[PDB]
This record gives C-alpha cells, structure tokens and sequence, in this order.
RNA sequence: CGACACAGGUGGUCAGGUAGAGAAUACCAGGCGCUUGAGAGAACUCGGGUGAAGGAACUAGGCAAAAUGGUGCCGUAACU
RNA sequence: ACGACGACGUUGAUAGGCCGGGUGUGUAAGCGCAGCAAUGCGUUGAGCUAACCGGUACUAAUGAACCGAGGUCUUGACCA
C-alpha cells in the first residue's frame, strides 16, 4: 500500500474491528493490564456513543460510564493488553463518531437517551 | 528634435538627460532604458527623435552624429491646488522642464 | 505561513463571485482575457460544470444554471460543446498564457474551447 | 520587419503566424 | 454658513409603497456608484467579534464587557 | 517583509487537469407507494465535497541577450 498506511498493520494490527462500537452501543469493553501484581483478570464496563477511532490505529471512545463518581478514559484498540468484545443494545440514531451530551446530563429517560 | 509643453520639475529632469550627454548616440539609447527614474521616458522619446530629422532634413548620419549639448532650465511655474495634510489647502509653485538635445556629426 | 490555497486577488466576497460570469464567457464567446490568475482557476468554473452536465437529464441541466446564471449559454452547453466532447475525457477548455497588454501590465491569454 | 526569435512578418500590436510573440512564450502553430 | 467640491451646522411638506408589536431590518418606484490606485497570507494599533478552568483575584470605583431583558398564565415582600 | 536562499527548466512531473489512493459529511435525483401537510417512508449504510499523496506529461517550463579583469612587479630552491 501507499508509505503511509504501509506501515501500521503491525502494530496494533487492524484485527477484525467489531462491529460495534456504534452510536449508542454500549459494549463492555475488556482488560488485562498489570498495574499491580501481574494476575489481574477479566473485567467489565458499560460504554455509549461519543465514538472515536481512525483507521491504523483507531481508539474505542469516552466509555462514558455511569457507575462509580462517572467516567472518562480508554486505551485504543486493538492494544498490547486487548482481546474480543461482545454485543448490547440494539443500536439507535442521532450521529455516531461525535456525539456530547449525556455527560452533565446523565438521569434515567437523559441517558441512553438522545 | 527638441522639447515642449509637459509638466515636469526640471530638478528631477536631468541626470538621465546626463550619461548621455557625451558622444555616440548608440551609448545613449542602450543606456536611458534602464534609469528606475521617471526622468527616463519623455528625455528619451527625444535624442532618440532629434536623431530623426537629422537623418532626413539636414543631412547626417547616424554612424557619426552624436550628442555635443544638453540643458534643462526653464517653466514656467504655475499655480496648483494640491491638497496636502490631512485637509488643508496650499498653491504649488510647481515648475516644467526643458530636455534640450542636438546630436550632430561630431 | 501555510499551503497553497485558493487565491483571494481582493477580499473575500469580490473572490463564488468573478468564478461566475468570466465563466459563461467561455461558452459565449471561445475567447476571452482576464490576468494573471486570469481563468487558470475559472478552468474549473467550467468543469465542474461540464460533466454532471455531460449527458442531457433532469439531475445535470440544473447544476448548470446554478453557476452560470444565463438560459442562452445553458442549452447550448449542451446539444453543442456536448455531444461535441464525447469520448473525450479532461482537455475541456484548456489555454496557453499570453504576454500582457496595454493599461495594466498583466499577462493575459484567450481561455479558448477546443 | 524585425521580429525576436524568427524573422520575418511582424507587427508591434499581435503575434505572428510563425510562434507568435510579444514578450511572452506561449502561442503556437 | 463655517478661508476650500471641510464626514460640522441649516426651516417646512411627502411618516398608509410591500411583508411586523410600530414613521424598526430585506425589497419595487426614484436616484446613485463624486468620499485616489496596484502587488505580498511580517513585527508592528486602532475598530471588532469571545475564549477551555478559575473568575474582579485587576481597579479609586467591575470603568469596560456581559448577563436578565417579547408575549400569555400563576404569583408577588418591607415600606406608604 | 525588499534583497537573499533552494529546486527544476524535456537528459522535466515543478504546477494544473484526469484517474486512483487516502479523507470530510450523511442518505441523493427521480419514481412507486408514501402523506391532507410539514415532510415522516421504501428504493440508497446512497450522494456531494476537499489548500494530502501516487500514477500520468495530456496541457504549461522558449528564445535570446548580456556583466566580463585579460594571466600588474621587485625577487629564494627544485625542474629543463
């Protein structure tokens, strides 16, 4: 291919991207990092819209998730520490890849809501 | 040919009228196209035309006729509403020239 | 500074405007003379403008008149000038510069229609 | 008479049929 | 009129031309282009429009800026 | 910023056009049935657009002029 997306399908290489991510698809994302003493296992985390990613090496988005003071963060998959997603929600509409709201403005009918 | 009407400033008319003020008309063309002066054009539509009507009309030539005189002194000056400052109002005792050129056989 | 961009000879509306008009002239009259920056990007007031125009319908005849505001050298585009360019592909109507004129010292050539 | 590159047919007003000329380059036969 | 074809000043009539809460914006009629030009995406102001978080902490004083700021319903204190 | 500096000038891809690659948005024209209508549907997860890159010279880089000292002396070794 062109010298510029000739050299990304190794790192992080484009591994069958889910499906989903997708609007307000909310797929529990997964882990395996360290941190601590290496024998951390799986995990679990409710995620939304605000997508996000390119195509080398795209990125899941804000999880913005609910539980705990609220949310933030991701790591970019695929990732030295990722593994295979699963489904949610059936999908939904408004505008997917950029989607504010639903933070400062989280309740019941708010979230998971346009 | 010679030199009349214009509106020139007769100071800045010259210096170009020099440099070419010396023998050989041909080292007073290929100079004068290259003055960056607005004294350039005007001087050079003459001595380029006094060379004409020396060719016809009394006989020269142009093999040998080249520039013995040239002189710029004359007007007459003239009054000129030339609004200058930010708003105020001044006569221009503005002068014209007088490019003088005689290329005979020297 | 930056990259090449377009080129706003004055400010901002006297830069659509000019494209029109200039533009229609090329259709009117096969010969024309602006500058310097002359037509070399009124060759793309015309084409776009020809091509989603190129075959005679309801979805191209429009797009026409829409930068070309003129109902004689609308229709002539076509049935004329087209089908006249049928198996040719670019090479519109292309033109060599020419040297400047009187008044205003600017190269200018004929922007012509081959 | 005189014309820049060529010689021949000249005019101190439009280009000639020969390479057309002025100043510029373009213009061709 | 003000020294000048000086963005200053100077009375009356046309306030039903068309869209709205009006003699407000946009636009027929009518008038006009008589408020020097050309080329380049500096530093360098005056005019101008607001900034992630905090927010008057600036300051003699929040000057400046902004904010509330149509209409209808409900409701409305001290004081007099 | 003027000047300079750097690349190329057909032994050319420098720029533009065209195509493709890489992107930005988001569901088209028309028609069918839609629907009283706004415009809600199906056909289209369809169109439109770009100051990136590549391929490709197809187009556009000619001709010709010109600045221009002319191998300044007295005097050490080597060479012939």
């Amino acid at each position: 291919s062109n010298i510029i997306k000739q050299l990304e399908q190794e790192q992080m290489k484009q591994d069958v991207p889910s499906f989903r991510p997708g609007d307000t698809v909310e797929v529990k994302v997964w882990v395996v990092e360290g941190s601590k003493k290496r024998l951390q296992a799986f995990e679990g985390v409710v995620i939304a819209i605000r997508n996000r990613g390119l195509h080398s090496a795209f990125t899941v988005r804000k999880i913005s998730n609910g539980e705990g003071v609220e949310r933030v963060f991701q790591t970019h998959s695929p990732v030295v520490d990722s593994i295979s997603v699963k489904r949610r929600g059936a999908v939904r509409k408004a505008k997917l890849y950029y989607l504010r709201e639903r933070t400062g403005k989280a309740a019941r009918i708010k979230e998971r809501l346009n | 040919a010679k030199h009349r009407h214009a509106r020139s400033s007769a100071q800045k008319v010259r210096l170009v009228a020099d440099l070419i003020r010396g023998k050989k008309v041909s080292q007073a063309l290929d100079i004068l196209t290259y003055t960056n002066k607005k004294a350039a054009v005007l001087v050079k539509k003459v001595l380029e035309s006094a060379i004409a009507n020396a060719e016809h009309n009394d006989g020269a030539d142009i093999d040998d006729l080249k520039v013995t005189k040239i002189f710029v002194d004359e007007g007459p000056s003239m009054k000129r509403i030339m609004p200058r400052a930010k708003g105020r109002a001044d006569r221009i005792l503005k002068r014209t020239s007088h490019i003088t050129v005689v290329v005979s056989d020297r | 500074h930056r990259k090449s961009g377009r080129q706003l000879n004055r400010n901002s509306s006297h830069r659509q405007a000019m494209f029109r008009n200039m533009a229609g002239s090329l259709v009117r009259h096969e010969i024309i003379k602006t500058t310097l920056p002359k037509a070399k990007e009124l060759r793309r007031v015309v084409e776009p403008l020809i091509t989603l125009a190129k075959t005679d319908s309801v979805a191209n005849r429009r797009l026409a008149f829409a930068r070309t505001r003129d109902n004689e050298i609308v229709a002539k585009l076509f049935n004329e000038l087209g089908p006249r360019f049928a198996s040719r592909a670019g090479g519109y109507t292309r033109i060599l510069k020419c040297g400047f004129r009187a008044g205003d010292n600017a190269p200018m050539a004929y922007i012509e229609l081959v | 008479l005189s014309v820049d590159k060529t010689s021949g047919e000249k005019h101190l007003r439009h280009h000639i049929t020969a390479d057309g000329y002025y100043r510029g380059r373009k213009v061709i036969a």
